[PDB]
């Protein structure tokens, strides 16, 4: 309808990433580690990548065992593209594992012209008591990946944002390397 | 003679449990070199490889046992003549992610212990290698990739004649292993930080010497171009502004005879150095005895007209900076009979009665030392 619902509790940026640049043109995608900040480009192609800073992301990467709610939103720009001439396609993925093995999670199937804007969630949920950790060898524990897919790189520039539930318990810390400044 | 071999007790799975002789599981040894520095990493293993090699009478029960609710108790030994002193720590981290920050702020922060050599003969902690439940084992902590490091914080202050082996001793202990679990309560009655403030050089001298730690305590610390940063701090970053009661842990890191007085006193970024009133504001006074080299501050909610902000833009001046500072300032002189520079180590133990207000939207900049 042409009134839309309003959005309140704070999400933060966390993980962008641009499409190769012209004259790139293939269907390419780019893989996005959820909990642990990591952005991975499908083959070689020259996905433009970045991740910030924010409180969310630093705990994310620091917290040891995990458990709650995570709220996800997703932006996808939005280039300078005549309308009528649009045909990019956005599907994501939410996955448990890069293994082929392994089903999608959920499903997402974005055909908007110029820009778009997606919002869900996942659980985080494991063994230890209600805790994850990660990709963790114990008890074959695995991270939250989205794959985000592109139909057409020139036209379709994506944004993670995030966000806690309140339900959201963290324990354990992870010697983390020196985080660079965006 | 025959028996009904089923029936037998080979089903205990009870935890490892008796006197300390036979609850112990493995000793190591921590070579500490007579010239070493601060940040200079003493021991950097797995919690789990301890065991390799060791041969004491709970190693297998350790090994073996799938479920213990008891801790891990550490106790370390080590003494020096009072003629020196350094600062040792030794932490548990639930695990890593290659080229991790060996510094102290970081390698904390979960569990751990301070001590110097130079004041105590040994010194003891237990801990929950499982920091969200109510067991664990041998098995979880090899998997789970479970680290353990020795660090020196503060190199010595006189230098030994030879190395010098400290040695940890491992061992299980009936304390109920209870769990350690942050949460996004606005409202909180503990919150435990152990943030390390900073390592506070004073110089020998007649100088003014006074040092500045905000109590802006998220966004890591600053590196150079990159942060550090543990859980406990990315957690309190979450919040925009927060106040409470400040339990702090001041350690002595020189030798007994580096001395010096010193005043602790929370104000604001607006005194200036050489700044002979200081005393006005309530302060505490920090002495410590030969033997002594610990000492808790307690600041109450009575010290604070308002909550304060979890962060500030790192390019913020100290009189630009409306956030309170905790002042370590040398309220006499310091000296000694040998060499050597004051070191005092500060640590944010935790907040009690914990206020967390809104929400950060977050800085990429820390905050600098």
């Amino acid at each position: 309808g042409p009134v839309c619902a309003e959005a309140s509790d704070v999400y933060s940026p966390c993980m962008i990433a641009s499409t190769p640049p012209a004259p790139f043109s293939d269907v390419t995608a780019v893989t996005f580690d959820l909990i642990n900040g990591k952005i991975t480009p499908v083959g070689d192609d020259n996905w433009n990548t970045h991740i910030y800073n924010p409180p969310i992301m630093n705990v994310l990467r620091t917290a040891a065992w995990k458990s709650g709610t995570i709220h996800v939103q997703l932006n996808v720009r939005g280039a300078g593209v005549k309308r009528a001439d649009w045909d990019g396609q956005v599907f994501v993925y939410l996955r448990q594992s890069m293994n082929p093995e392994s089903y999608d999670a959920r499903t997402f199937v974005i055909s908007q012209p110029g820009s778009a804007m997606l919002n869900f969630s996942f659980d985080i949920i494991g063994p230890n008591s209600g805790f994850e950790f990660a990709e963790s060898p114990w008890a074959n524990q695995t991270t939250w990946y989205l794959e985000c897919v592109a139909t057409n790189p020139r036209q379709i520039q994506f944004e993670v944002n995030m966000r806690f539930d309140p339900n959201f318990r963290v324990a354990g810390n992870i010697l983390m390397p020196p985080f660079p400044l965006s | 003679m025959e028996q009904n071999l089923f029936a037998l007790s080979l089903d205990d799975t009870s935890s490892v449990r008796g006197s300390l002789l036979d609850t112990k599981f493995a000793q190591t040894r921590v070579l500490l070199s007579k010239a070493m520095a601060g940040g200079d990493v003493l021991l950097d293993e797995y919690l789990y490889d301890v065991v390799n090699g060791q041969d004491f009478r709970a190693t297998v029960a350790f090994l073996r046992t799938h479920v213990i609710t008891g801790k891990i108790k550490v106790t370390a030994t080590t003494n020096i003549s009072d003629n020196s002193g350094c600062c040792l720590m030794l932490a548990i981290n639930s695990g890593v992610r290659g080229k991790y920050s060996t510094d102290v702020y970081t390698i904390c922060s979960q569990d751990s212990m301070t001590w110097n050599p130079g004041c105590k003969k040994n010194f003891s902690f237990t801990f929950n290698p499982n920091p969200c439940g109510d067991s664990w084992s041998a098995e979880m902590i090899s998997r789970s990739r479970v680290r353990m490091t020795v660090i020196c914080v503060s190199g010595w202050t006189l230098s030994p004649t030879t190395d010098v082996i400290a040695k940890l001793d491992w061992s299980i202990v009936n304390e109920k292993c209870e769990p350690t679990i942050y949460h996004l309560a606005d409202c909180q009655n503990w919150l435990p930080l152990n943030r390390w403030m900073g390592k506070l050089t004073f110089p020998q001298g007649v100088t003014s010497e006074v040092r500045r730690m905000p109590l802006s305590i998220g966004g890591g610390a600053g590196a150079t171009q990159a942060f550090l940063a543990n859980m406990p701090n990315s957690w309190i970053s979450m919040w925009r502004y927060f106040r409470g009661e400040l339990h702090f842990e001041v350690t002595k890191m020189s030798s007994p005879y580096i001395k010096a007085t010193v005043t602790f006193l929370i104000a604001f970024g607006n005194l200036s150095d050489a700044f002979g009133f200081y005393e006005s504001f309530p302060h505490r006074i920090v002495q410590f005895a030969e033997v002594e080299e610990k000492c808790t501050l307690v600041f109450s909610q009575q010290e604070f007209v308002t909550a304060w902000s979890t962060q500030v833009n790192p390019r913020t001046t100290l009189e630009a900076d409306g956030c309170p500072y905790l002042y370590a300032i040398i309220h006499d002189s310091t000296t000694g009979t040998i060499s050597g520079d004051f070191n005092l180590g500060v640590k944010l133990v935790g907040i009690k009665d914990f206020c967390g207000i809104g929400s950060n939207p977050g800085i990429d900049g820390s905050r600098l030392l």
